[PDB]
């Protein structure tokens, strides 16, 4: 009825007449869509004709009848042909349709032409009928304030036209607003666009704006230049710093990115930044130097150890050969660590008498930890045991060169020239054991020291150690060259140790050029595939133990979904245990980002019957949820703790110290039964060396620094992440073979502090803010808005996470500025025109600067 | 928010659906490893069948076997 | 509103972590049962 | 087996537990469980593991497996069924009967919403008896469909 003879007329004469037949067609096109569908080959015939002028109310026709058929994507192309009889400006449900279907359109297509060129939006290689109606809408909406659907789609559809011109004219310069449109792009463009070469546009646009320092935040500055590594807009923004004059406005830059950038970036703010000119003050503080010494005051003014509950520890039993008591003195020296003090080695005599030779070595590498940020008299400690005081003997000395790298890491330029000369002198032949003890120890102290760097001659000098075959220090040489080979790497590197790997079949080296490929390929993300597929595609057992990790390296920070599903079709087709094992610690390196999924998928691999499947998300699910929050993952590392396999509550127990840090006192009531598990698996007769080790080392976590540093991984407020924390959380993986990598852990702890630091050099002053604070403060081991005001302030542990519920009021006369940062962990911030008769307050800290 | 209240019922679809697929698994996961614990209780050597005669304050006691003859053995530390 | 554009790309993410487990799990669940067999 | 001696495992002699497996001996059985801790003599920590080149890792998948299919192909299909043209009639009959005195034993305990005959196990024990059986059915019906199919005029 009504129209339904109206169709069919279409095929007879007087166009005129059907001018007048197509008006009342419009009426029922949104009624009668059922009659229209079989004249729907003869409105589309009379599209292309050109003596046919009604095709703008022939195509508004077919316009509401391929959409009510249930193509929506048909409707479009319809709609965009008249581009008259469609009304933009009209409200209804129809019209919101096809803004929404043509530009989800126009993102798919802009998605892979965004590689080939850039300029796409302003060419035809886009077809102009999607266009008209995505340019219109995202005007509509900056004309409506409204910022989500504008830069939401803008970031998605990856077009650098909108975020340039929507940011330029939405400025309110306030300084207020602007800073947060800013952080607004960068937050979404790093989970949302997948493209780095996008996301590196971004980082260069809003560089422009800001470049001035309007009174801008430093906390996006920084995080440009980390992200991208460049050394243009790294010195960029020292030549702003020239022109305006003033102590401290460059002390925020300095002080923030000396502990950002990683070792590849740190030397351009200190060498190439000397070529361009620098700030004499601004010298030690880029190179470091008052940085290691920050940390030593930290932890020495507040130290509780707590040996009440150290000794019934050590004291259960004497046997155990020396495993019982290295699992003592390595999570002793975590309290000690930055203190300089020594009471298991100096304090206690006869815990020393039953250490054999063998024994000797790790309990030499307990000072490494204790004596960790000494950059001058950190050789004076282990002087006695140097060469050329010779020692009590040989397998001994070898402990005091690998205190030496966990010392001075990163900083050991000045103890590199030191190391290598003994690795040469070893490099020609071995006829003893302890000689490669101590070749052992000097490769492993130099890696330390060249961490991050790359060095040519530290590459060649381990590598004749590795053509050597040496049982002991052949794996130091992989591991020394893996740490100088961080970041992009030498390409030549990867195929020459991979070959060397197939050569000569052994224990340690096999696994151990596993992991240095695993090392060259971090940050390499896709470019490590090639590596990754002969991993594989091998049957060896130790070179598919290292894969598991060289993707997690590769894919850390930002994941990747492939990643994930090449990890988990490993720990399942694969039999091997350790592989297995291997496989599921890497998923939590890759899902560092979202922690809320991992304990979701931890829990179900938790519920299979193999033990190294169970062991490996037991540390697992502790690695990304450490310095996070969610305290529910610990019911999941609950049954765990039952399993009476011995390993599995190994793992279990270290993963709980470390999600559980700072969590006690009325803040995760799961604190109490934690804290009997100290001394109720090591006084227990029915556990075993495995168990009781996961113990006390979970006790000294925790206590670590006198119970006040927390492990921080994964720190978003700078450029990305702190890189030397995840270097210690894939070695603890890896225990039992020849030394426990939990040493290493300790680049992962770092003191929370809030102290003055004036702007020239240093101040360690004493005041009180007298606002909110954890309770945490007088929290000490024995033998949401508070509203009330705490009068525990400077230094003194607590916790960094809930800083940002402080407030702020006078007290000392230098004022804040910039109402600070919040993170508890950058100890520096700024001070406020210092050299001010406030009559200051101040330390000795005389011995080490 | 189109697309995205839209798209909102993809997530609770495919949550319920790989949710009740785990129930299976975990099912056969808790099936294969009651299998593989009574494996090495049937390949354990099993134990004797005796009567407990006298006691001492030794934690020696006398228990006669039938086919075999009287042993005095040490108890357990559970009891 | 910032969590609405936020969780857009978390929805993509919830849906392929549920997917791979999906497919991994029909090739786990085949070693299962040639286990229980072998006993 | 094997053995490795210790000489005198008093004090400070050498750390065994290092290489591999260590510290087993939980309760008191290990092995034979009649060795505990001790085991031989000073404790000689048994550990044992294989390996497999390239050219072994090639030579199992060509010959042994689980059994040996290989050599040739169509006659472990028909020579499987020839001999078993009597018994799959058979075993199909035979087996028909003992799938149904399962279900019709256990499974009348559990009848009405409520309680009648007591079921506690007895509704799970034809489950798990007779899951095999509908599986079994099911595959001797492609096999024995499939080897007369597929050509062969």
């Amino acid at each position: 009825t009504t129209a339904a003879p109206l169709l069919a007329l279409l095929r007879e004469n007087q166009d005129s007449v059907k001018t007048y037949a197509l008006e009342s067609i419009n009426n029922v096109v949104d009624q009668l869509w059922s009659e229209i569908s079989n004249e729907l080959p003869d409105i589309e015939a009379l599209y292309d004709d050109d003596t046919f002028s009604d095709r703008e109310m022939a195509a508004l026709i077919a316009s509401k009848v391929y959409y009510n058929l249930g193509e929506y994507e048909s409707a479009v192309k319809y709609a965009l042909a008249a581009k008259d009889r469609f009304d933009i400006d009209e409200k209804s449900q129809f019209v919101e349709t096809i803004v929404s279907k043509s530009i989800e359109m126009y993102v798919q297509e802009a998605s892979k032409q965004y590689t080939k060129d850039e300029q796409f939006y302003t060419k035809d290689i886009i077809d102009p009928k999607l266009t008209s109606i995505f340019e219109r809408m995202i005007e509509k909406c900056l004309k409506a304030s409204e910022l989500k659907l504008a830069l939401g789609i803008a970031l998605e559809g990856y077009r650098l036209d909108i975020i340039e011109s929507a940011l330029k004219s939405k400025l309110d310069q306030s300084t207020s607003e602007n800073v947060k449109i800013i952080n607004y792009l960068l937050t979404l463009a790093i989970t949302t666009v997948t493209n780095s070469k996008f996301r590196s546009s971004i980082l260069r646009k809003s560089f422009d704006f800001l470049m001035n320092m309007p009174n801008c935040d430093y906390l996006t500055l920084n995080k440009v230049v980390v992200n991208l590594n460049d050394a243009g807009l790294a010195l960029q923004l020292f030549k702003k710093l020239k022109e305006e004059n003033d102590e401290g406005l460059s002390a925020q830059i300095a002080f923030d990115l000396v502990s950002s950038a990683s070792q590849q970036l740190l030397e351009i703010l200190v060498t190439e930044l000397t070529a361009q000119g620098y700030d004499p003050a601004l010298l030690n503080i880029l190179s470091g130097l008052p940085t290691c010494d920050y940390y030593n005051t930290f932890l020495l003014n507040n130290k509780n150890i707590d040996i009440g509950l150290l000794n019934k520890s050590k004291s259960s039993l004497d046997g155990k050969f020396s495993l019982f008591h290295t699992a003592v003195s390595v999570a002793n020296g975590f309290m000690h660590a930055g203190t300089t003090d020594n009471s298991f080695i100096k304090a206690n005599l006869p815990w020393l008498g039953k250490a054999q030779n063998w024994a000797k070595f790790t309990a030499t590498a307990s000072l490494g930890v204790i004596h960790k940020g000494n950059l001058l008299e950190g050789k004076k400690v282990m002087a006695p045991y140097l060469p050329g005081s010779r020692a009590s003997s040989r397998f001994i000395k070898g402990g005091s060169l690998y205190g030496l790298g966990l010392i001075y890491a990163g900083f050991g330029r000045d103890t590199t020239d030191y190391l290598k000369n003994i690795i040469v002198e070893n490099s020609g032949t071995s006829g003893d054991e302890d000689v490669d003890v101590l070749l052992h120890g000097a490769s492993l102290g130099i890696g330390l020291a060249a961490m991050g760097s790359a060095n040519i001659e530290v590459y060649e000098a381990l590598k004749e150690v590795l053509y050597n075959d040496s049982a002991t220090s052949g794996e130091a040489a992989a591991l020394g060259m893996g740490l100088c080979m961080l970041g992009t790497g030498k390409p030549e590197a990867i195929h020459d140790m991979f070959t060397y790997s197939q050569e000569t079949q052994h224990g340690n080296i096999t696994r151990g050029l596993a992991v240095g490929l695993a090392l060259i390929n971090y940050g390499r993300q896709e470019l490590a595939d090639d590596l990754i597929t002969k991993m594989l595609a091998s049957d060896e057992s130790l070179l598919r133990y290292g894969g598991a990790f060289t993707i997690a390296l590769a894919y850390a920070g930002t994941g990747n979904n492939s990643a994930v599903k090449r990890l988990l079709h490993v720990a399942v087709s694969d039999s091997n245990d350790d592989v297995r094992r291997a496989a599921v610690i890497a998923l939590g390196f890759v899902l560092l980002r979202d922690y809320t999924t991992v304990p979701r998928i931890v829990q179900l691999l938790s519920k299979s019957h193999n033990a190294h499947v169970r062991c490996g998300t037991a540390f697992a699910l502790g690695i990304a949820c450490a310095g996070k929050g969610l305290q529910s993952a610990i019911d999941v590392l609950d049954p765990l703790t039952k399993d009476p396999v011995d390993f599995v509550r190994q793992a279990a127990m270290i993963a709980l110290s470390m999600i559980l840090i700072q969590q006690t006192e009325k803040l995760n009531p799961q604190v109490a039964d934690i804290n009997k598990n100290f001394l109720s698996v090591i006084t227990n007769k029915h556990q075993e060396g495995l168990a009781k080790f996961g113990a006390c080392v979970a006790q000294g976590i925790m206590n670590a620094g006198g119970r006040n540093v927390t492990i921080q991984l994964e720190n978003a407020d700078t450029g990305t992440l702190d890189t030397k924390s995840v270097v210690g959380l894939v070695m603890f993986s890896q225990f039992w073979y020849w030394f426990p990598l939990a040493h290493f852990l300790s680049l992962s702890f770092t003191p929370t502090t809030v102290i003055g630091i004036r702007g020239s050099d240093q101040a360690i002053p004493k005041f009180q803010m007298n606002c909110y604070a954890k309770e945490d403060a007088f929290s000490y081991p024995r033998m949401k808005y508070s509203s009330k005001p705490y009068k525990v302030d400077n230094m003194t542990r607590i916790l960094p996470q809930q800083s940002r519920y402080i407030s702020f009021i006078k007290d000392d006369r230098f004022v804040p500025v910039r109402k600070f940062k919040g993170n508890n962990g950058v100890v520096v911030l700024r001070d406020r025109e210092p050299k001010e008769p406030v009559a200051l307050i101040e330390t000795v800290r005389q011995m080490k600067d | 928010e189109q697309k995205i209240q839209e798209t909102e019922l993809k997530i609770r679809s495919k949550t319920e659906n790989v949710r009740r697929l785990e129930a299976q698994r975990n099912a056969l996961n808790d099936k294969v490893r009651f299998i593989k614990d009574e494996l090495r209780l049937l390949q354990e050597p099993g134990s004797y069948v005796g009567e407990v005669i006298k006691i001492v304050s030794d934690k020696k006691v006398l228990v006669k076997v039938q086919p075999e003859g009287k042993y005095i053995v040490d108890v357990a530390k559970d009891i | 509103y910032f969590k609405l554009k936020k969780l857009e790309k978390e929805y993509e993410l919830l849906t392929l972590q549920e997917d791979y487990i999906k497919d991994e799990q029909r090739h786990l669940k085949r070693e299962l049962k040639r286990a229980q067999e072998e006993v | 087996d094997a053995f490795r001696l210790i000489d005198t495992g008093a004090l400070i002699n050498n750390l065994e537990p290092r290489q591999t497996t260590s510290n087993t001996g939980l309760l008191n059985k290990a092995n034979i469980q009649a060795l505990i801790h001790g085991l031989n003599r000073h404790y000689y920590s048994l550990n044992i593991d294989y390996h497999k080149t390239a050219k072994e890792t090639k030579m199992l998948m060509n010959l042994h497996k689980e059994q040996w299919q290989s050599g040739l192909k169509m006659y472990d299909y028909e020579e499987k069924e020839e001999s078993n043209l009597a018994a799959t009639k058979s075993m199909v009959k035979i087996a028909e009967q003992y799938s149904k005195r399962i279900e019709e034993e256990k499974e009348l305990t559990e009848e009405e919403l409520k309680t009648r005959y007591v079921g506690r196990q007895d509704p799970k024990k034809h489950l798990s008896e007779t899951a095999d059986e509908t599986l079994e059915n099911n595959i001797v019906s492609v096999l024995t469909a499939g080897v007369n199919s597929v050509a062969i005029k």
